[PDB]
RNA sequence: AAGCUUGAGUCUCGUAGAGGGGGGUAGAAUUCCAGGUGUAGCGGUGAAAUGCGUAGAGAUCUGGAGGAAUACCGGUGGCGAAGGCGGCCCCCUGGACGAAGACUGACGCUCAGGUGCGAAAGCGUGGGGAGCAAACAGGAUUAGAUACCCUGGUAGUCCACGCCGUAAACGAUGUCGACUUGGAGGUUGUGCCCUUGAGGCGUGGCUUCCGGAGCUAACGCGUUAAGUCGACCGCCUGGGGAGUACGGCCGCAAGGUUAAAACUCAAAUGAAUUGACGGGGGCCCGCACAAGCGGUGGAGCAUGUGGUUUAAUUCGAUGCAAC
């Protein structure tokens, strides 16, 4: 969120915190999300994350 | 299957067969042996009876001057149509990979620009000046509405005894121009064994639609180079060797385009040909 | 509009390009460029080079007020979080703090759905 | 050397100073293989510098070398395809290699005689900080140090 | 034929939950809607462009709405018949344990018809609209585009209900129940030890996997069955021809629902090996990169070839290799 950026300004040094802030949830409200994809899931729902 | 061997020219592509108008002119739709295979329409063939079905064991396909992948559909193609108009969109691309092409095979273009009608002062103006690009460079434009179907007799005069073809896009109102030289509608269309038809003022036609919606076939660099003859005047023009027709310091062919001595389009088109094969 | 010195960056990225306005910390606006707007309108300004400049050409013309504090305010997602905010901090200022603003969406509206090639 | 990594090879020196620097450098003019006449156009050169950097030949490479040497460089081996533009401290083997190697790549073919003056010329200017090879360190660290975003 | 209760059932009492109706509502937002500053953009993309802003927009700041819409609830948690269920009250409510007797006392199981309900589109048919997307379209490339690509939109979404009865409405596991691997795991009740936190620690009921035998073709499954049983209910009948015509039917309709033939083939499939390719990936090496150095090639020049000539310019020469 912050590192106290006195310097730092390209970096901001954050990739934490995605669950209903930036790309997590931003990114899949007002672009499409489909439902003859997540129609695979019911079976799929788990398996494609660490990747 | 055997039967007495006549002369035909392969009037059509009987799909399975292939139908043979013999030498007398007697249409037979023949099988066509396995033993032969360089059959096209518009072939001259030794075709035989059954002891109609007939069986074709001969054939006559003459050189290629026109193919699709890279095959010769016929042969006496002394004359390429080259029809447009802009269904679905077009390019002077399109018109330039038949020209390029054209110019390769030793085909004559025959430019015919359809819709001349359809085309208002300016937007006939325009295509006119299009159309003269290509004319400027050789291949002399024949104004024709494809619906219209105008221009018809300098079309057909072209055609007498030499054989011509209709090419372009997406029933480009070129089925609508082969049906006035016809006389008979044999073809629309809007957005290598096929059928041939005979000329009455000399010379024949050879015709599918299949052909016309567009995709387009296989080739090789020096054809593309071949479809503008200008380029070998400017690989003379800076060095030995010119770089390769394009850019690079003393490429005069580069220069040329520069300069404008050649049409861009020429260098353009030159591309969307050369990439395509590869 | 103000100045205190003190401003923030408000760093709007944006997908093909980033937009950059340079406001008071208190408000108002005091400059604003974009990436697609650092002229750029292809994926040119679908570079990251397009907020370079976006936020540069922002973050110089926001310092008429003195700006010269910024917290960066990231907003946006662009091509310009971190060629924008380059240009944001440097760009006259020692950046006093970073964050990245969010609520808690529930929306109405349908957004798109057209595509299926 | 993907397996095991590598600098230079057969190398020969100078039978009165024995110096490595003098030695690697001496020898990036040949491509002559022999440098069993190479060496002689760059001492006119040194000894201009000699002279110019108030000490010896030696010293008078030293100097002009000591400025042309890069302390950082970017480093390109290109991992996966990938640009490399972090910044990295040149290693020695090269530090010196192409350093070397700049000083005499900044006095070639010309357009009078004497390489002994070209050399010369190229010398005391590389001592002063302001020759080609030393501007290849003060340039390299422009680059480092100012680019990390891509990996 | 009468009994038992024990099943069932019922009635006695936990406990968790996104089950529902119907509605309370919350706080955000999507969007709506507006300037100022601010400033040329925004915008978009393959690559762009239409679009848009420049009108100050976007940006940003400043203001609110509109109508619409609600993470982490996200736990093998939990709830639902399923079809299916997580934004906050209330209700109305559906469904549900552990822990209690008991009683009723077989109230048991399962179901063709039949039937309820049955994802969506759709639709009827109106809602709804703050907004979106078939259809339908600009730009827009693109081989062709009419594709990509971009600038939009009714149904329907966005609303109410009716109107399908079909949704790979799928472990393609029917029901119910019982019987069949150790192990190591879950939840949720609850027993117990200092309750050792409620704990610590039994046990249920329930959840995970692995889990054997077995089974299966096999995959696997393997008690989560894909292992033993039963009833019950429903299934398969080589492949196509066919949720569809005929036909008949439901439905406003879409259309369902229902529901063909000839024809047609000597065939249709599971799982498995051993494979190799992958607009795969994951992993390394090598003047291959890489770090250099130089080379070739260029001029002049050769040699061979090409090419041409030549009568021949003699046959064997071709990534790399004419050489």
């Amino acid at each position: 969120i912050k590192v106290r950026e006195n310097e730092p300004f390209d970096v901001a040094l954050r990739r934490f915190k995605r669950s209903c802030e930036k790309a997590g949830v931003l990114a899949e409200v007002r672009r499409r999300e489909f439902y003859e994809k997540p129609t695979t899931e019911r079976k799929r729902a788990k398996a494609s994350a660490v990747k | 299957l055997f039967g007495e061997p006549d002369e035909g020219i392969v009037i059509s592509r009987f799909g399975m067969h292939a139908d043979v108008e013999s030498a007398d002119g007697d249409v037979h739709r023949c099988n066509i042996r396995r033993t032969i295979r360089s059959l096209v329409t518009g072939d001259r063939v030794v075709w035989r009876p059954g002891k109609v079905k007939g069986i074709v064991e001969a054939v006559h396909e003459r050189t290629s001057v026109l193919t699709r992948p890279v095959k010769p559909i016929a042969a006496n193609i002394d004359q390429i149509v080259i029809v447009s108009a802009i269904l679905p969109e077009l390019s002077l691309n399109i018109i330039d990979r038949y020209l390029v092409a054209c110019e390769t095979l030793q085909i004559e273009p025959i430019i015919v620009l359809n819709k001349i009608d359809l085309l208002d002062d300016e937007g006939m103006a325009f295509v006119n000046e299009q159309m003269d690009i290509y004319r400027n460079i050789g291949y002399r434009v024949l104004m024709v509405s494809s619906h219209t179907q105008d221009g018809l007799k300098p079309l057909e005069e072209a055609l007498t005894g030499r054989i011509s073809i209709f090419a372009g896009q997406s029933g480009v109102g070129k089925s609508s121009l082969l049906n006035a030289l016809l006389g008979l509608q044999k073809e629309i269309l809007t957005n290598t064994a096929a059928r041939l038809y005979h000329f009455p003022h000399g010379g024949d036609v050879i015709d599918s639609p299949g052909v016309r919606e567009f995709g387009l076939w296989h080739l090789e660099p020096e054809q593309i180079t071949q479809g503008f003859v200008e380029f070998h005047d400017y690989l003379g023009l800076c060095k030995y060797r010119d770089c390769k027709h394009d850019t690079d310091p003393g490429c005069a062919i580069r220069e040329a385009v520069e300069e404008g001595k050649i049409a861009e389009t020429r260098f353009e088109n030159y591309h969307r040909i050369l990439e395509s094969m590869a | 509009r103000k100045q205190v010195s003190d401003g923030v960056a408000h760093i709007h990225a944006s997908f093909n390009n980033t937009i950059v306005t340079i406001t008071d910390r208190q408000g108002n606006a005091l400059g604003w460029a974009t990436a697609g707007g650092s002229g750029f309108r292809g994926s040119r300004k679908s570079t990251p080079f397009a907020a370079q400049v976006a936020a540069e050409r922002c973050a110089d013309a926001v310092k008429e007020y003195g700006i010269k504090n910024l917290e960066v305010m990231v907003k946006g997602p662009g091509p310009g979080r971190e060629s924008t905010i380059r240009a944001l901090n440097a760009a006259g200022f020692r950046i006093t703090n970073i964050t990245d603003v969010t609520p808690i969406p529930h929306n109405g509206c349908r957004p798109p759905k057209k595509r299926r090639v | 050397p993907r397996r095991r990594v590598i600098g230079q090879r057969k190398i020969l020196p100078d039978p009165k100073f024995g110096s490595e620097l003098l030695a690697k450098f001496v020898n990036i003019l040949m491509v002559d293989g022999k440098k069993s006449t190479a060496e002689s156009i760059v001492y006119s050169a040194l000894e201009t510098l000699a002279q110019r950097s108030g000490k010896s030949e030696l010293e008078a490479f030293e100097v002009a070398l000591e400025n042309v040497r890069p302390t950082v460089e970017v480093k390109s081996r290109r991992v996966g395809g990938s640009t490399y533009q972090v910044p990295v401290e040149v290693r020695p083997v090269r530090r010196n290699a192409l350093a070397m190697r700049w000083i005499v790549e900044a006095a070639r073919k010309r357009g009078d005689k004497s390489m002994a003056l070209r050399l010369a010329n190229e010398l005391s200017d590389a001592a002063e900080n302001k020759g080609t090879a030393v501007k290849k360190r003060e340039d390299v660290h422009r680059m480092a140090e100012a680019n990390k975003a891509f990996a």
